[PDB]
RNA sequence: GGUCAUAACCAUGUCUGGACGUGGCAAGGGUGGUAA
């Protein structure tokens, strides 16, 4: 947040879910990120720049990220057709 | 001198990359939203702006065959006038140590508030976001927004815990019973606490993610490391 | 033209007893006055201030 | 995926697969569990494709690659048919089994001498290891188990279906996802057929 | 696939009884004496 002397208040900005688009909070214990690790896709090896997600512990505790996990990464690899 | 220190040990993950210092702000914990499980992590960020409020000092009893058996039970208010305010509530059979007891649960369950402007800026936020509520077991709190030096305007209670949290200008309103303060106290911290869960068009902007401080710093965390 | 002619001569009214900087001048600077301002413009605390006395005690006297 | 058939489905798994009745699943479902059936048998059974099966076996297993230090992915199994299985795979990839009776409290409490923090959980059958489950929401770890076709999913961040309701369909699928890790993270990659049996990660099972 | 029975009567209470209030951690010292 900006204010008209430029000066950048607020102490953090939080993150925002990839889930439901929508923002987590400070103690909110069932939130996690969760990191998938690239490869060449030629071999089959690990290479260096992992994809990182986070999903909400609200959608989570439902039980829908299942599906949140599987269709953020069919659109990427190493699904791409299921 | 003849006489050393030794405070503070760690045996939580969490605890150990604050003692060797690689994590330098509470701001990096709350970001990954981690657990908190010891109280020195939180005293050592602060604990140089962290006072105490000690609300009331209330008797509860159960009964038995032999007659009374009496506990006490006493609610401890702590934060900075930064921005970080925390609450806890303890009992124990004795005062005093329900009083500390409550100091230690309070630091724990610390949070941060975010504040704003009325609807021009000036630098310097100076009152709260956006007209939020907070209800525990039929108290409630509706923390609406306020222009410059009107003060705080609410009852003693929670006139204590949001002057706590630095939060300057504020109009508030109740609904139902609020004699029985413990509800009312809750009520105003879970009223605070809604501030950075809810989400304003300033946030729309997407958040770039970056890996943990347990990850990037896990080469430190294994050599001998807890 | 209400809020033209209102606030400019408010304004001109607050600078004449110098609670205010003409370096603010804007609605908003309004808001932060406040109490000590206006009992340092008081005759006794100028008398104190400008003039001889022991005390404030001395100057209202 | 993408890569050329390095990566994707190769013709011999397929034989053990089906040989270790992987493919069948059981007779219920759930309003989760019916995006990896395709249909069903002229028997209760419904069976689970295998296609399905083999692209969630390999993002899964990437990520538990994904972590620097391999010594705090932490493989539960309470289940017998489990324990043989979760044993060689923590003694062949870099992770700490906690086989038998999960002894509840253990990454809530402070104290107490078998405290763990682990990072990720994989575990087997959900509706036997329900305790570390509920656990791992109080401590913010992913989580990763094998569902049979019914099992409930809540807090299951991936899946990776499965018949297991015992025989070798267990076993195989354990000794299936230690054979990947170590094609991506190790070098014991060759795409040439690896030497350690399948045969040794299956139950125990009362012998002659 | 598994086997077992008979309930009467029974009301009332002289009574002037209960220790709970604020987080102090915190003595801090040695002339005599083998030698001297």
């Amino acid at each position: 947040m900006q204010s008209n002397a430029g000066e950048f208040v607020d102490l953090y900005v939080p993150r925002k879910c990839s889930a439901s688009n929508r923002i987590i909070g400070a103690k909110d214990h069932a939130s996690i990120p969760m990191n998938v690790a690239e490869v060449d896709k030629v071999t089959g090896r690990f290479n260096g720049q992992s994809k990182t997600y986070a999903i909400c512990g609200a959608i989570r505790r439902m039980g829908e990220s299942d599906d949140s996990i599987l269709r953020l990464a069919k659109s990427h690899g190493i699904v791409s057709q299921n | 001198g003849k006489a050393g220190d030794k405070e503070w040990l760690p045996v939580t993950k969490l605890g150990r990359l604050v003692k060797d210092m690689k994590i330098k702000s509470l701001e990096e914990i709350y970001l990954f939203s981690l657990p908190i499980k010891e109280s020195e992590i939180i005293d050592f960020f602060l604990g140089a702006a962290l006072k105490d409020k000690v609300l009331k000092i209330m008797p509860v009893q159960k009964q038995t065959q032999a007659g009374q058996r009496t506990r006490f039970k006493a609610f401890v208010a702590i934060g900075d006038y930064n921005g970080h305010v925390g609450l806890g509530m303890k009992c124990s059979k004795e005062v005093a140590t329900a009083i500390r007891g409550a100091i230690i649960l309070a630091k724990l369950s610390i949070v941060p508030v975010r504040r704003g402007y009325w609807g021009n800026k000036i630098g310097k936020p100076h009152t709260v976001r956006c007209k939020v509520t907070g209800r525990c077991g039929s108290v409630l709190v509706r923390l609406i927004p306020a222009p410059r030096g009107t003060g705080i305007i609410s009852a003693p209670v929670p006139k204590k815990l949001l002057l706590m949290a630095g939060i300057d200008d504020c109009y508030t309103s109740a609904g139902g019973c609020t004699a029985t303060l413990g509800n009312f106290a809750k009520a105003t911290f879970d009223a605070i606490s809604k501030t950075y869960s809810y989400l304003t068009p300033d946030l729309w902007k997407e958040t770039v993610f970056t890996k943990s401080p347990y990850q990037e710093f896990t080469d430190h965390l294994v050599k001998t490391h807890t | 033209p209400r809020r033209l002619f209102e606030g400019n001569a408010l304004l001109r009214r607050l600078v004449r007893i110098g609670v205010l900087d003409e370096g603010k001048m804007k609605l908003d600077y309004i808001l932060g006055l406040k109490i000590e301002d206006f009992l340092e413009r008081r005759l006794q605390t100028q008398v104190f201030k400008l003039g001889l006395a022991k005390s404030i005690h001395h100057a209202r006297v | 995926s993408g890569a050329l058939d390095v990566l994707q489905m190769k013709e011999e798994d397929v034989l053990k697969f089906l040989a270790a009745g992987t493919h069948l699943g059981g007779t219920n479902l759930d309003f989760q569990m019916e995006q990896y059936i395709y249909k069903r048998k002229s028997d209760g059974i419904y069976i689970i494709n295998l296609k399905r099966t083999w692209e969630k076996l390999l993002l899964a297993a990437r990520a538990i690659v994904a972590i620097e230090n391999p010594a705090d992915v932490s493989v539960i199994s309470s289940r017998n048919t489990g324990q043989r299985a979760v044993l060689k795979f923590a003694a062949a990839t870099g992770a700490t089994p906690i086989a038998g009776r999960f002894t509840p409290g253990t990454f809530t409490n402070q104290i107490q001498a078998a405290f763990r923090e682990p990072r990720l959980l994989v575990v087997t059958d959900p509706r036997a290891d329900h305790q570390p489950l509920t656990e791992a929401s109080y401590v913010n770890l992913p989580t990763i188990a094998l569902c049979n076709t019914d099992s409930p999913l809540r807090y299951v961040d991936i899946a990776i279906p499965c018949n297991n309701k015992g025989a070798h369909s267990v076993g195989l699928m354990w000794w299936m996802l230690a054979r990947e890790v170590l094609r991506m993270r190790g070098t014991i990659s060759r795409e040439h057929p690896w030497e350690v049996m399948p045969d040794l990660y299956f139950y125990r099972d009362p012998e002659e």
